[PDB]
């Protein structure tokens, strides 16, 4: 019940920590110019269809 | 599903003994393309199809205990017109356009199944006829269902042959 | 208000002459209606014999009207009805002639009055009665010529639906008539102003001809029950003036009632 | 066989004669209940 | 290249006493059978398709089944739910196939997100949502996906996130109410404190409307597909960010020396799995 | 109606015996969202729907003899995704955008029906497969010439060319 | 090298303002506090030490806590059970730290197995057993370990397997009777169909005797350590064979720009975790 | 209950498959002579303290 | 009894005030299974166990005035692992003792070997830490010369030398 | 007066509760949405446009929809038919809107007739014709209009009357053959025993020709707009001469204390109206 | 069918009566000169574009 | 061709992002019989027709690259009233066009008159709205002076000035 919710929110907070820190090390998320890779650079990337 | 447009009738069979005698009489006065007869129990459907085949009716029987695959094989037979009446208990509207008439040989003890038996979907809704075989014990449940579904069921007249 | 028949048997009982005639007439009507509601492919024989036990010659108009009403309301079974007629006509040709006459007048009435469903049902019934050798093939050809002389969208549609049912019989019996009909169909397909959908159905009609009407057989297996030498093919043209003899549907007292009933029983005990 | 078909087409030709001659004598009418059928055309 | 020949014309050419060539023939036959079954699956026939799939050695061909299910879901998203249900059944008996399908699905979603592949994002997200609904995957995956999409939200990111939430919102509400409430709070804040197009604000409004309606148009699992009881299901916990190997080598045939023995072992397990 | 954009293929099944076994094989090698199977006769459509349901297919059947209102009620079931294949004779474009495949289990007897079966109204780019027998090849190259289009023999590689 | 200095003699030397030096000083202080707390733990004080440990930012120092618990368990196996109990509590509030300790423990066990390190094999197996008993790890880990040890059994391997089974056999019997029955049938077959030393016969016979005794000398969890009910525990399932990253970089200090924000966020989560 | 046991035994069977197949590819488990590595070669190794 | 093999250390606590703060620091830098803490008086052992239990230590206390049978019953509790620290004065049985700490140097010298020393050739290679204050250094270098052993100043690097 | 501002730059200016300003904002948004949808309507999108219109609160803003439909029909008579179909749908679900539209349309026609406004006469007459064709209004209205135009016949009156008869003649023939025969008898009587221009005489002659054809060039409803079954439509019977209140107050905003309650009530009936 | 048409013709004759009596009451329909009102005077009016 | 009588307006869209949002708003405030919207690029015309059809507009699309014979078939569809919006670039016959929208301002100036202008004394009087951005405003009053016409800033009151 509430235990599962505490645990899921803890995992989510760890993810948010690893996420907000991954955009810091990426070269200036305001103006980055990278290659079009085939695997992933995903954690920092943003969507533009 | 709802009941608006479905002409709903009931006949005072007064007790079980004359029910069959009423059903046959209906077939002697009405014009039926195909019909679906609904009864509550499985023993009753078995008895009714066995006695109707004796009366030279082309009947197919169905009950909720058969697997979901054999009932397809019998309803395929009933839809093909091999049989002209289908006697069954509650399993599900229906998927047969040729059903001129639906008979509740027994009124449902639990009421909220009535709409699964007689009700039709608007798009595929065919104006049909429903006749309820009510006994003196079933009269209590009969007009208890009229207010919940807000529909109306009229006592069948002898003139019913001329009012479809 | 209607009352179930059991509670009706308690009201009156009869003692076998004047008042009786109406009771027996109503019982015959109800029995015929029930049997016609019961008939199908699997039970055609037992329904035939139970019907023959009833006085269907005295109530010949009653049986005719019952068969016609059942066919008009439930066309899905026309073929079996035709088969039933084909049997009774083999034993009592006057009843077959009566049914055919009233059906022809019904078709003409619907055609003049632009009654779509009635035209379709009556045409299907006549087609399957030709298939059963009950009526002469002339009727089909006359109907198609009428429908295709000055063709409209609806006329071509009903004609094509009618041809689908009796085309195999027409091909076996009158090949030149049906190929002339198809030549008219091609000529209308090209040089006649018509909707694209009906052109599509004309194309599928030509496809069906190439298939040899295999999806529309003459008689389904289980209903070819009278061999050619025992059938009586009535020839009723489309244009002849017929009396449907509605007077046969109303009750009338006959002084030799019991004698006529016994005579029918004696005639029935010979034809099995 | 062919005798039956010859006879059938003779009857059909008689009908076609009565039909093409029935279309000549026809003249907006009312909706009668019996028949004016030989001339009528279908419009559902 | 080369012209296709019907299989009947192929059976007349060569016939095979079993080991190497048999293994190759049986591998291709298993692939074809699995592909056909996945093309056949629907709600009305889910049970028979399940038992017929279980008659095949789906643990030996777990990569084949994984690839076929993912291809079917990507090409026919209209049936994602039933696909999930199918997984939910097999995962209840062979959890490794569920884990494999889930991992390659996560990598597919991440690849599409990185590559700005719209349709793949939608299909993978819908698959993740319905696998969450079937208790095959842990709900954490949803919440991290939504946080990823809404941290620096763009129009397209908000669109894909709102479409994803539509499918799994009822499950998230039942299982983790505070997480979905945080998601909705972020949705309100972006609706107000951000410059945006009228269409995307309308989409946020319709999301709030569907929440107010209680997701009545997006049930957890449709009637006829709740076939694994909570106590009998094996819910895999695979976070979004973890590094996974899709094990593509599992899709290529390899000869195993104890082939017939392990095949008989699987037949013995199949005579146990009903 | 036109055929532009619709990839048209044919396979030499060579005789009726191998038609069904080919169809099944197609379902074992292709990725199909939903499909529409066309047969010439209605008895063939009945047999095929019964034989596909025997193979645990979710099928809906349709033929030109049913009323114009029940046919709508059957196509509503097929469009809802209750069935994933629709087997029918000649009745009409179609009313399903998600149909990945159209299979002519039978080639049309007369040529002028072909475009009503596979053609699209106002050209979705789709794929059509024709089951041609050694007798049907004459009609194949009558339809190739009449509509001036081209139908290519399907390759084993067709799985990698959608 | 260099002489040790008491901490009191250090307070006179320097004093410090959330800059970098504060972060590093607090990191060293957290490491020292965690080490002391892990040295203090026992059965009679488990609750108070748990709440005092939760007062520390164990998410920021999850690698520190993991390696500290692992070192303490390796050096003092007599207390494995209570260590496991401690994990079972903290894992119920922060599953990520339990996953970290479990991954590094499995990797340690595999390293010891490869390097023929007896004491390390025994220590890691005992820890895995008691983590299985506390519902922290999935039972598959046990069964895989026993199957590995008993596939090509040697004297030392059978010794390690039987010592491992002694600790977790009752839990395995309650949870997976068929697996442990397969283990016992294999044990009998080695007792009979193999030429062996007297020691291994004695160990197998005493294991069968312990099974006959119903593991009365090896209970699942000692009275005083059943502190999280099954419905509140988060059972991580990590197979033995999967490739794991121990994430040793989490044991070394690194500056995070949002340090104080994260610390206050953890303080709010601590005001939530009781 | 029994579901968890079926699933765990399935995972165990997967492990046994990956194990018995790991002994095939290793160079002759009867007489192998390798180096003393620091990480792992574990799946094939046998214990000798 | 002899001292060979026992790693002997001392830390300059400089005065009593820093002893406890040092002891705690040791528990923050060393890995301790169980330990035995020696004090001269019963006053100090009582005070020290009270302060360690206050710090959430599992401690058992022992002094020379209780009967020779109750002290055995207390050491049974310490050996059972119920407590992980045993603080006692000099009295007249634990292999798990990773550490022995002389919170006090013994006032009279001839007791030192009875506290940290081992019985036979192979009892246990262990570590002993002596808390020496600026007044205690004379007793330190009386004990170093009497037993002819050497006690080295503990390094901060001691964590990597067990 | 004043400069027009784009809506994006207006959302940047002010943002907003259950306050009054919300009611006014939603009122203007409803007006704009209805106007846009009515500008969008055509044959290919009638059904989806209807369902999108039903999403709006058409009961509170029935006057806005009525006057918007009438403005669109008056300005773009080429689409009268589809507009009629739209009405025929909404009237089948909410008859009051159909009755309101009919009332103001009849009043518009009478005003135009009195004021000799040609184009308005033509547009209103065409709209009435197509609403009779859709079974929204009773056939009495048509016959009364034709007799009115042909009582004191002028060139323009006969022209407008026959143009209206072209549109509603097939329906009038199917429903009331004797009435339309009276109309045609009056047309013949004016053709011969009345002074008229040669043009209108020619138009009467071609009108008789059109009647002989049975108005086949002016069908009741072109394929794609016969969307309400006879048994489900509600045919309002409003004579021409009755005095009607246009209810102009329905076009002006008014605060209702049960605002949110009424909005939710409309949503509850809308979840029923499909 | 015929019932609806009987009723419709009855309503139509009632309208024609109300119309011809309005043509009677109007001030000499041969030579009336009125103002251009904004509402209606319609029942007697005739069209002249 | 000339511009006399044609009510000409412009709206300060200020940048491309708000263009579409403005267009929709126009359809929410004006009464339009039919309209033809002009864009500069062909990719832009395709993007706009696809994004407007998403909003359930009945649109026909046109660009200068298709042959002069198929666009006859597209404009025949637009003239029949099947579609109520026509998006096209510059290529050069509809009285029902209530409004003309330059979604993009013309790149070279003299094409504007081919878009909005009417031929001869007898010509349909219409209304034109120009989507001007802060970069395009330079051409706006560059074109107003050449043709000596007037373009007024659209008012909020424009709903009452058709």
């Amino acid at each position: 019940g509430t235990s599962r919710e505490d645990q899921t929110l803890a995992l989510l907070n760890q993810f948010k920590s690893k996420l907000t820190q991954a955009i810091a090390e990426t070269p200036e998320n305001d103006i980055p110019e990278t290659e079009v890779e085939d695997d992933e650079g995903w954690m920092s990337h943003v969507l533009q269809f | 599903l709802t009941l608006e447009g479905i002409k709903q009738f009931f006949v005072a069979v007064e007790r079980e003994e004359w029910k069959f005698d009423t059903l046959c009489d209906l077939y002697d006065t009405l014009t039926i393309t195909q019909a679906v007869i609904f009864c509550n129990t499985k023993r009753k459907v078995d008895w009714l199809t066995e006695k109707m085949r004796e009366a030279n009716f082309t009947v197919s029987s169905m009950h909720g205990d058969m697997p979901q695959k054999e009932r397809e094989s019998i309803m395929k037979e009933f839809r093909s017109g091999a049989s002209r009446v289908l006697i069954s208990t509650d399993v599900w509207g229906l998927d047969v356009p040729q059903v001129s008439l639906i008979i509740n040989y027994d009124l449902p003890n639990n009421r909220e199944l009535y709409i699964h038996r007689i009700g039709r979907s608007g798009r595929y809704g065919r104006k049909g006829v429903a006749i309820n075989f009510v006994k003196n014990d079933d009269i209590r449940i009969l007009r208890d269902i009229e207010q919940y579904y807000s529909t109306q069921i009229d006592e069948m007249p002898m003139n019913v042959a001329d009012l479809i | 208000a209607y009352i179930p028949p059991a509670k009706l048997r308690m009201m009156q009982e009869q003692k076998n002459s004047l008042a009786y005639q109406r009771m027996s007439w109503e019982a015959l009507k109800k029995s015929i209606n029930g049997l016609i509601n019961k008939v199908n492919i699997s039970n055609i024989s037992i329904i035939i014999q139970e019907l023959l036990q009833e006085n269907i010659v005295r109530g010949r108009g009653l049986l005719s009207r019952s068969v016609l009403q059942a066919q008009s309301a439930s066309p899905i079974f026309t073929h079996v009805y035709a088969a039933l007629v084909a049997i009774i006509n083999s034993k009592f040709p006057q009843i077959g002639e009566l049914i055919l006459k009233r059906l022809i007048l019904n078709f003409r009435k619907g055609y003049r009055r632009n009654d779509k469903q009635l035209c379709l049902t009556a045409s299907k019934f006549v087609a399957h009665l030709i298939n059963q050798n009950v009526a002469h093939e002339v009727l089909c050809l006359e109907m198609l010529t009428l429908l295709l002389e000055r063709p409209t969208d609806d006329s071509v549609e009903v004609a094509i639906g009618f041809l689908k049912e009796c085309g195999l019989k027409l091909t076996q019996v009158s090949p030149r008539g049906i190929n002339a009909i198809f030549e008219r169909l091609r000529n209308i397909l090209h040089e006649s102003e018509i909707d694209k959908r009906v052109q599509y159905m004309i194309e599928v009609m030509f496809a069906v001809r190439k298939d040899g009407f295999k999806d529309h057989p003459i008689i389904l297996e289980g209903l070819d029950l009278v061999e050619e030498d025992d059938q009586f093919t009535h020839m009723l043209p489309l244009e002849d003036d017929y009396n449907p003899e509605d007077v046969l549907n109303v009750f009338k007292m006959d002084p030799n009632f019991m004698e006529n009933e016994e005579k029918y029983k004696a005639i029935k005990k010979e034809i099995l």
